[PDB]
This record gives C-alpha cells, sequence and structure tokens, in this order.
C-alpha cells in the first residue's frame, strides 16, 4: 500500500487562514511540495497615501490570531521613522501584553489546531477513566482523578451518540487510522485537557485586555508609547498578574506535560520534516534601538550551523515574485518594495501563490519558535537552555531531533514556558518602575515629512517586520514581511524550496486519502496565511 | 456533522483576518465549550474542524444539504474583482462558494465589519473589489443580520442566536441591518467620559495630564459620537474597552469606517 501520485489538501484546516497544499508522493513518500496561499487582500496598497499614525489600525487586521502583532509592529516601525524614544513604561506595557499574547497563541495552537492531528478523540470513550487519571496524575504536580475524566467521557458520550460531531466529521481519525498511535487514556487525557484550554485561553486572552482594552485587536498602542494610564494602577496589574498566574500553571502543568506525552508516543517524527536555515529578530527590549537589548537576540544561522552565528543584517532580506502572483520577478527589499497583483491561477506561468518569497542572503529561512529556541539556545540563553535540555532528557533524546517535526513542536511549548516565566520579571520590573515614581507612558514626538522606518517584531510565528516610507508626512510605501510569508511563501527566482516545502519531502503517507502526515509537519509550522499574504 | 436535536451552523471565512472567529472563542456565560456541544452543531468551520481537504469539502456539502436545515455564520468580505479569483477555498472562488451556499441557509448572520460592510480590504482603492454579504448577493435574495465590529462583541452573535432559535425570527434590525438590542445606542451616549465632553474637557495629547486625569478624547479623534455598539456597557473580555484604556474609538462597528473615520486621530 505505497500510493504513487499526487495529494491536494484544499483547504488545509486547522490553520489561520486560506491555504493549499499540493505534494507528489512516489512509493508513498513525498517527493515533491508547493504551498500555494489563495487568498489576497492587499492591505500595502490600501495603506498609500494615509496618515502613517493610522497605519497600526488597518496593519492589526492582518491578522486577528496573531492579534496585537501587527499594532506593535507597526508602531514600533513608526516610532523609529519619527525617532522617538517611548517611555519604560510603555516598553514594559507592550513587553507584558506581546507575552500574553504567545501563551495564549501557543496553547490554542497546540490543543486547538494542532492535536487532532494526533488525539483520535473518539477512541477516548474506550478509554478506561481511572488508568487516564493515573497517568495524568504522574505526568503533572496536579492530580487528576478518574471522575474528573469520567465527566469528560460523559460529555463526549452523549455528544457521539447524538450523531452530530460537529466539528469531529469525517475526521481522518474517524475508524482508525494506522498513523494514530494514542491509547485510549491518552486520547482521554488529551481530550480533557483540549477541552480545559478552551476555558483557560479565555483568561489568557483576557490578560491582554487588562491592559489593552480588548482581545482580540488590542487598542492601547500608541505613537509615542501606550494610552493605558489605568495599567499604572495596583488593581489592573493584580488583576494582570492572576491571569498570567493562572495562565502559567497550565501552561506548566497541562500543555508541556501533554506535549510531552505526546512526543514520547510519536518519536518517529524526530525523522521527518526538518529545515536547514533559520532567522529570528529577538523580542522583548530594554531599548527599543538595540535589537541585542532584547530577552531574546536576533541572529542568523545556514546550514544547522550554530556554532557560527551570523549577526541580523536588516539589509539582506529580499522578497520574491517570480513564482508568485504579482508582476514581474524582480527581487525587492521592503524599503524598495512592490506589491503588483498578477493573477495567472495555479502553477500559470509557475506561480501558484499570494505570498511573496522571502529570501535572507539568497536562502530560504526558517522563523518562529524553533529558529528562537535554537539560536537562543546557541547564544548561552540560560533559561532556553535549563527548559531545552529538561525536555530533551526527558523524551531520551539528543539535540539533533529538534531538526523535525517533532522539534518544532516541542520547541513551541520550551518557548511558553520560558516566556510564561519571563512574564513574571517583565511584570516586577514594571511594578519596580513605577514604585521608583516613574509614571509615564507616552512621549511626545514631530512627524517628519520624508523618513524611513522599520519595526521589528518576533511574533509567535517569528520574525515579523514593518517597513515605512514617509514622503510629504504620508505614507509612501508600507511593507509588511510577515513570518509566515518566510516559512509558507513559494519559490525564488533561484527556485530554492521554501521551508515548508523542502520540510514536507520525505514524508511518509500511509492513507492517501486521510493524510495526516502531511498537516502533521504543515500544522508544526502554525501557519497564518493571512499574516503571510496580506 | 448533523441531523435532528442541535441546530446545525455552517460558518463560512472569506476575505478575513480571523479577528472574528476569535472573538467567539472568548464567549463567556456561555462558553464556547457549552455553545459547541450543548447549545448548537458548528458543522463546518475551518479554524476548527478535523477534517480537511476533500474531507472538509465533503463535511460542508453534508451540512449544507440536510434536509434538517442550517444557519450561516459568515465572516470576512467577498473578494469580487476579477470575477473573484482574489479568494478561493477548494479552488473556487469566495464569490461561488456564497452564492451557492447562503440561498440554502435558514438564516444567515454576517458577522464582522468585513462581512457586514465589507471592511479592511474594502478600504479605498480596494484592489480586490471586496463587499459585504448583503451587497455581494443583493441578487440572490440574501438578507443577512448584520453583527458590526472588528471584531464584534461576541455577546452580540450569542445573543442574536439564542433570539433566532427562541423565535424563529430575526430581531429588530436598525437601517444597516444590525439588531438593536445591541446598536441601538451611541457609544458615546454610553461612555464615562461624558461629563467631560460636556464639561469641554478634552485631552490635548496622550502624555497630557488631562489624559492621565481621564479626559475626553474627542480631540483625539475619538469616532464614539457616530459609532453605534455597546462597548461601554458590555466590555470586552469582562474587563475593558478602548475608552477605558485610554485610546479614542476608531468607529469600528460603521460602514466603510477605514475611509469615513480616518484620519483616526482627527475630529
Ligand atoms: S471584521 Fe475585523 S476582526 Fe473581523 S475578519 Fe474583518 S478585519 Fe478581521
Ligand atoms: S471619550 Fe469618545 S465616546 Fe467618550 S465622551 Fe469623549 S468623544 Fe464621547
Ligand atoms: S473602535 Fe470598535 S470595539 Fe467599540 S469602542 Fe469603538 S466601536
Ligand atoms: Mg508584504
Amino acid at each position: 500500500s505505497s500510493y504513487s501520485g499526487p495529494i491536494v489538501v484544499d483547504p488545509v484546516t486547522r490553520i489561520e487562514g486560506h491555504l493549499r497544499i499540493e505534494v507528489e508522493v512516489e512509493n508513498g513518500k513525498v517527493k515533491n511540495a508547493y504551498s500555494s496561499s489563495t487568498l489576497f487582500r492587499g492591505l500595502e496598497i490600501i495603506l498609500k497615501g494615509r496618515d502613517p499614525r493610522d497605519a497600526q489600525h488597518f496593519t492589526q487586521r492582518t491578522c486577528g490570531v496573531c492579534t496585537y502583532t501587527h499594532a506593535l509592529a507597526s508602531t514600533r516601525c513608526v516610532d523609529n521613522a519619527v525617532g522617538v524614544h517611548i517611555p519604560k513604561n510603555a516598553t514594559y506595557i507592550r513587553n507584558l501584553v506581546l507575552g500574553a499574547q504567545y501563551l495564549h497563541d501557543h496553547i490554542v495552537h497546540f490543543y486547538h489546531l494542532h492535536a487532532l492531528d494526533f488525539v483520535d478523540v473518539t477512541a477516548a470513550l474506550k478509554a478506561d477513566p481511572a488508568k487516564a487519571a493515573k497517568v495524568a496524575s504522574s505526568i503533572s504536580p496536579r492530580k487528576t482523578t478518574a471522575a474528573d475524566l469520567k465527566a469528560v467521557q460523559d460529555k463526549l458520550k452523549t455528544f457521539v451518540e447524538t450523531g452530530q460531531l460537529g466539528p469531529f466529521t469525517n475526521a481522518y481519525f474517524l475508524g482508525g487510522h494506522p498513523a494514530y498511535y494514542l491509547d485510549p487514556e491518552t486520547n482521554l487525557i488529551a481530550t480533557a485537557h483540549y477541552l480545559e484550554a478552551l476555558r483557560l485561553q479565555v483568561k489568557a486572552a483576557r490578560a491582554m485586555a487588562v491592559f489593552g482594552a480588548k482581545n482580540p485587536h488590542t487598542q492601547f498602542t500608541v505613537v509615542g508609547g501606550v494610552t493605558c494610564y489605568d495599567a499604572l494602577t495596583p488593581q489592573r496589574i493584580a488583576e494582570f498578574e492572576a491571569l498570567w498566574k493562572e495562565t502559567k500553571a497550565f501552561v506548566d502543568e497541562v500543555y508541556i506535560p501533554d506535549l510531552l506525552v505526546v512526543a514520547a508516543a510519536y518519536k518517529d517524527w524526530t525523522q521527518y520534516g526538518g529545515t536547514d536555515n533559520f532567522i529570528t529578530f529577538g523580542e522583548f527590549p530594554k531599548d527599543e534601538y538595540d535589537l541585542n537589548s532584547r530577552f531574546f537576540k536576533p541572529g542568523v544561522v545556514f546550514k544547522r550551523d550554530f556554532k557560527n552565528i551570523k549577526p541580523f543584517d536588516k539589509m539582506q532580506i529580499e522578497e520574491h515574485v517570480r513564482h508568485s502572483w504579482y508582476e514581474g520577478a524582480e527581487a525587492r527589499h521592503p524599503w524598495k518594495g512592490q506589491t503588483q497583483p498578477k493573477y495567472t491561477d495555479l502553477h500559470g506561468d509557475d506561480r501558484y501563490s499570494w505570498m511573496k518569497a522571502p529570501r535572507y542572503m539568497g536562502e530560504p529561512m526558517e522563523t518562529g519558535p524553533l529558529a528562537q529556541v535554537l539560536i537562543a539556545y546557541s547564544q548561552g540563553h540560560p533559561k532556553v537552555k535549563a527548559v531545552t535540555d529538561a525536555v530533551l532528557a526527558k523524551l531520551g533524546v539528543g539535540p539533533e531531533a529538534l531538526f523535525s517535526t517533532l522539534g518544532r513542536t516541542a520547541a513551541r511549548g520550551i518557548e511558553t514556558a520560558v516566556i510564561a516565566e519571563y512574564v513574571g520579571v517583565m511584570l516586577q520590573e514594571y511594578k519596580d518602575n513605577i514604585a521608583k515614581g516613574d509614571n509615564v507612558i507616552c512621549a511626545p514626538w514631530e512627524m517628519p515629512k520624508q523618513a524611513e522606518g522599520v519595526g521589528f517584531v518576533n511574533a509567535p510565528r517569528g520574525g515579523l517586520s514593518h517597513w515605512i516610507r514617509i514622503e510629504d508626512g504620508k505614507i509612501g510605501n508600507f511593507q509588511l514581511v510577515v513570518p509566515s510569508t518566510w516559512t509558507l511563501g513559494p519559490r525564488c527566482d533561484k527556485n530554492k524550496l521554501s521551508p515548508v516545502e523542502a520540510s514536507l519531502i520525505g514524508t511518509p503517507v500511509a492513507d492517501a486519502k486521510r493524510p495526516v502526515e502531511i498537516l502533521r509537519t504543515v500544522h508544526s509550522f502554525d501557519p497564518c496565511i493571512a499574516c503571510g499574504v496580506h | 456533522l448533523m441531523g435532528p436535536r442541535r441546530p446545525s451552523v455552517v460558518y463560512l471565512h472569506n476575505a478575513e483576518c480571523t479577528g472574528c472567529s476569535e472573538s467567539v472563542l472568548r464567549a463567556f456565560e456561555p462558553y464556547i465549550d457549552t455553545l459547541i456541544l450543548d447549545t448548537l452543531s458548528l458543522d463546518y468551520h475551518e479554524t476548527i474542524m478535523a477534517a480537511a481537504g476533500d474531507a472538509a469539502e465533503a463535511a460542508l456539502e453534508q451540512a449544507v444539504n440536510s434536509p434538517h436545515g442550517f444557519i450561516a455564520v459568515v465572516e470576512g468580505g467577498i473578494p469580487t474583482a476579477a470575477n473573484g479569483i482574489y479568494g478561493k477555498v477548494a479552488n473556487h472562488t469566495m464569490l461561488d462558494i456564497c452564492s451557492r451556499i447562503l440561498p440554502k441557509a435558514q438564516a444567515v448572520i454576517a458577522y464582522g465589519t468585513c462581512a457586514t460592510f465589507g471592511g479592511v480590504q474594502a478600504a479605498k482603492p480596494n484592489p480586490t473589489g471586496a463587499k459585504g454579504v448583503n451587497d455581494a448577493l443583493k441578487h440572490l435574495g440574501v438578507k443577512a443580520i448584520n453583527i458590526a465590529g472588528c471584531p464584534p462583541n461576541p455577546y452580540n452573535l450569542v445573543g442574536t442566536i439564542v433570539y433566532y432559535l427562541k423565535n424563529k425570527a430575526a430581531p429588530e434590525l436598525d437601517s444597516l441591518n444590525r439588531p438593536t438590542m445591541f446598536f441601538g445606542q451611541t457609544v458615546h451616549e454610553q461612555c464615562p467620559r461624558l461629563p467631560h465632553f460636556d464639561a469641554g474637557e478634552f485631552a490635548p495629547s496622550f502624555e497630557s495630564e488631562e489624559a492621565r486625569k481621564g479626559w475626553c478624547l474627542y480631540e483625539l479623534g475619538c469616532k464614539g459620537p457616530v459609532t453605534m455598539n455597546n462597548c461601554p456597557k458590555i466590555k470586552f473580555n469582562q474587563t475593558n474597552w478602548p475608552v477605558d484604556a485610554g485610546h479614542p474609538c476608531i468607529g469600528c462597528s460603521e460602514p466603510d469606517f477605514w475611509d469615513a473615520m480616518t484620519p483616526f486621530y482627527q475630529n
């Protein structure tokens, strides 16, 4: 049962946005891959000629999954263009909201987007909840009882006997599937935590709203700082702190143990979906003008050579269009970017995506949690090293295991755990600064008639940059280069496969009608196509 | 995906940022688990459904063709330029998909300013010819209930669905087809800073001591006076809303707000 032929997955579900994945498989293994993004909106076109202050409100609507991140990037971008150095507290509050975004985002990704590639929720019905409870209690400091889990089973049983499977309709695991390995008990624990995670994420998102007005789409950033004087009050800080502490507990006692259990059951997944090159921008600055002041530092690595991390040079970024539905074939640095749509249909003139293909020194680069974690590890980041080593030790694998779909999924968890802790450190530094009598959150500034600016965010899916050219005090050019653009964009004019496309080569496919293995790798990158294409 | 017992919901994603879908996950009393397992049958939703590809398309078909009927909830605008090619799912254009499915629903809810009025991708110069659902599909007789905002308050979606399920009819709707029970008042008339507005006490800048003290944000661009929404009343995430976080309303539940309300920091 080794299939030869094409497989198309369209829609790719349990991602943000509209993705089509096409593969060629030979003898049950993927030998070629295309990443096709099938919605364009053209926000870059829409921004032309507007007030630079308006940009963040438009660009935030690039994506409501990685909500806030684009508001932040645009505000950093215009702050930079304008030459304003925002107050300490603006930096703290913006960082805290971003840390909260990461926790919310990664938790939802693992449970509500990725897990159904690895968990057979209906097999949870066959489980023994007492045994399942024993297992859950052995992987976590949190004690779970048979009755706890029976309640979940009971609930699911009623749901399935109604014959209305809802979001589980036609799931690849229904009836069983050879690539689904978990035992009933583990499926039940995962299913319980999925459910739990639906309520816990409400609190993680609320934490952003405490300071940032609302989630989705925060409304507290301005050029020069933030607007939320209430964020200075002990009550709001206390409210934030309690949501953060509950969120971190969930990360530490539910998410990471579950991730470890599943990784251990799918250790063959260390063999698939690796990539060669990594880029990251760093995040959580002390100094808005110095990337190297960030808790995570920027860096670039080629061909897995982490003993030679290269400095990040922003001028070495070019976005290709040769295999994209834009005019021409000329790659452009974002300060000279162009967004000129020209549709040719699928593979017309060898074009197959609405995403541009960003390249760094001409190379395709993975960005996101695995890049952030590996590079930070290689820079001697002590928190990242500690958590990473522990994870590796629990799974009983060596560092080479990180270069794969499993590795990337693990890295997402590692980054969550580290950030969850660092949020507490920032919180305390914030409190400390207020206690010193610094109550300023916004700085004055003046609009230049002409200027260039760039803003950098390491978002949950990786290195985000917004680029502006101000002319006559207005937006002359505005270009977004987004993490999923790097990772999930198409080939470049050197015909180099993108990270997702290259990572798919070698994927085994047990059942071509239910190609979960392709989803596993694609989902491990946490694609966001609204982000990628904007 | 469904049959008798729970009413079926088909959730479509057009030209969207998924912020509207995320707002629904923030559902509070009832929570989204109660909603998915007890209130409704969510029979298609690309963001969270298990099936993908052909299996996903078959689930949609199954749901839309069900003799029990379905409610459609639509997120995003519909790109109509160039014969709809700027937005495709399963290599069909969004226009075509919506054209085929929405006339079959028992009721249609357009959720978010993109689906109600066109939204961010419809802002000038609107390169993809994005339209709201009712504009796009006027000719097929579709009249979606519009629940506006960017994204809307999820309280408003759940409230509308519950009404409909109880009364087998839409609630009273305003002239933009929005439920009056949620969109009947301006943001401004509900705003805690209205006494300052009345006193002519405006913050001149965000850094100012006037801003610190919570003076009115009108001079800083606040669109509250021209925007219909329940934000000050319900708030978001059970805890805050833009003006209480010190930032002007940008008018996000109003049609064409991207062009009508800009520049956001001017009045
Ligand atoms: S209405 Fe706003 S939040 Fe909702 S899909 Fe549109 S841009 Fe996103
Ligand atoms: S802050 Fe805005 S909504 Fe509030 S009183 Fe002033 S103009 Fe009205
Ligand atoms: S920006 Fe939108 S969320 Fe409410 S406060 Fe204004 S209508
Ligand atoms: Mg771009």
